[PDB]
């Protein structure tokens, strides 16, 4: 009862304890802190990702379904740290959103004004944190993504998800039906030499209808390997840790719209597939689906921890109106552009007017 | 989740 | 010290102590927690408003400028309460934004990932909280409002601000150069016709009428049931419009579009719009907030933060999630609607928002 | 107001 939040009366509670609680005839307690761990890049600590959430659901259901617990409330708990508490609460909220179809205001009401508060989530970069997203942001972002059809736990493949996250298999995530974010391949191209992660990426892309690869970082491989399997390769390079000029973003959004119209996927990489990649995919998600910047960051990190780094967060925050309202102030060009390899860029309403008269 | 318990919002 | 956040090395720190610290050769401490109080409506506890911030800045500057502190760092502090720590941190950030021209990422870096965290801000209503705004939201909202010319601490009149907030002087705030939010006047209006010149209005009602007459209010919008006779505003040439909807509910978007068009019509003439519901907080915040988002591109959270920085308690209960869920719509309307060329009886002959296709049609003679 | 403001520039 103490340090315990009611989610469903006599049914589901969220606790935070520095001791090990004892099951009683009315209560069963479980923590997953020893089983489901967030892998920190630097000082990021959460939120837990969709694979973690899927495994939490399996555990939760197994405990709920145990005959011995038929007449007990279930208390999911963490340790008392504000970081561990934030991860546990956010994961339980994501469970209710994705599995039980609760809405954000329903999962947020039990968490509001808890003392001590939950630690807000920070980015994965090395500079001191200066931007935070909350459980409220993550919940709204995951809910909106589910409502737009971008998350579907029915078809979610946990084994595929966990495998391809690994560096040795290419360090990538399918983010949505349209986008993959990945770390740059690396090779020593001779002046049969591809390493296992590169072959794994090429195989997956060939099997999963990737039609465009966008490279955002300095070259670490020869693009011919993607063109060898029929995939268009595009450089839109900008420097590590920086935010892309809006001219790059407009070119990227038009390239992506062009491929999506053909039914294809776009795979985007920078060095790590986190910051620069998050800028561009994030811009497109906001343009398409109307996420807030904080929701977009929360959804991206729920699928691929660490996306959008440092000042890129404030950049996405400050340009989110621009991206959303490009639906009204821009059009896809009628004319293909050599800057994006013959795909069609976003252009201003006025140029599109000229083209159309 | 096949046999997923019903935990409807309150 | 250890329980302390650095804002400027060797110059400005933010501490939290459940005791009174003693000044040292190198440190001067001060708090305002025991002199500048947030006046809670229910379980809201902050953020501190612009008037409190002005008072804080006067106190801070006096300490900064005292020669005894010339080679001392200043430690602004609160008690260890996560709520009081949030108020102090938010006020110091708002000070840096509004007096020292810092940007949001500059004031937020010192606060990020503090353990224990600051309590997020909740609304002033009676249901259990289900929506929070953060210092990050408030800071971005106050900064954006300053960048748009809606706040200027250098011309701010503390005496007028604090006076008119009082119930006995009308319980209102000028929110922006365009808008006033106020609580409904109340009167016992005589039911028959009387030839008497004598006034039956109470002091707060006269106070509202005099301020509105002198401050270019051209439209009063009433959102609650009738507690006064509108003739008192019409007597002084001020248009009066009902857009009433039930206490504690969110307005239909048809009401919002009518309001935005009515307000735009007045703004284009150069006038102010004064909006009230019963308290001038929830329903009034829905409609003014929608217009602010429509005009200036605030996020919903920023808009709520800014509104509460001027007038604590605005936007109540489910109205917060409603503003959050419709903020894209309000911005959309800049592109998808126009001010009607035909007046609508629903807003007293002002012009509502209509679709682009309706607008195109109104420029022709239907055949 | 706030010509009395000391200079406290961001770091
Ligand atoms: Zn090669
Ligand atoms: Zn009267």
């Amino acid at each position: 009862l103490d340090n315990t939040i009611e989610f469903l009366r006599g049914r589901v509670y969220l606790g935070a304890y520095d001791y090990t609680p004892e099951d009683t005839d009315e209560l069963v307690f479980f923590t997953v802190e020893d089983a489901i761990f967030y892998n920190s890049f630097h000082l990021d600590f959460g939120p837990m990702n969709i694979g973690h959430l899927y495994r939490f659901a399996v555990i939760f259901h197994e405990i709920l379904n145990d005959p011995e617990n038929a007449n007990k409330a279930v208390v999911f708990y963490s340790s008392a740290s504000t970081r561990q508490r934030a991860n546990a609460a956010c994961m339980l909220c994501c469970y209710m959103i994705l599995v039980q179809a609760w809405t954000p205001h329903q999962v947020l009401q039990p968490l509001a004004q808890v003392d001590p508060p939950f630690m807000p989530f920070r980015d994965a970069g090395y500079s001191n944190a200066d931007f935070e997203i909350t459980i409220q942001d993550v919940v709204y972002g995951v809910w909106r993504a589910k409502e737009k059809g971008l998350i579907d736990l029915h078809s979610f493949n946990l084994e595929s998800y966990e495998k391809y996250e690994h560096v040795e298999f290419g360090d990538f995530n399918v983010l949505t039906p349209d986008f993959i974010a990945f770390a740059s391949p690396q090779e020593d191209h001779p002046k049969s030499h591809l390493n296992q992660p590169f072959k794994s990426v090429l195989n997956f892309f060939a099997n999963n209808n990737v039609q465009l690869v966008v490279r955002l970082n300095s070259h670490l491989y020869n693009k011919k390997h993607f063109e060898d399997i029929g995939i268009q390769h595009l450089d839109l390079i900008f420097e590590d840790g920086t935010c892309p000029d809006l001219s790059i973003v407009k070119n990227f959004v038009g390239a992506a719209e062009t491929i999506i119209k053909r039914g294809g996927k776009i795979a985007v990489h920078c060095k790590a597939g986190l910051g620069r990649t998050g800028c561009l995919i994030g811009a497109h998600l906001i343009y398409t689906y109307g996420f807030t910047a904080n929701e977009c960051i929360g959804f991206l990190r729920f699928i691929r921890p660490g996306m959008v780094v440092g000042p890129q967060q404030h950049w996405l925050y400050l340009h989110q109106n621009d991206f959303r309202e490009w639906k009204y102030t821009t059009r896809i060009s009628l004319k293909p552009s050599e800057a994006i390899g013959g795909l069609y860029p976003l252009i201003s309403l006025e140029e599109y007017r000229l083209q159309k008269k | 989740f096949k046999n997923a318990p019903l935990l409807a919002p309150p």
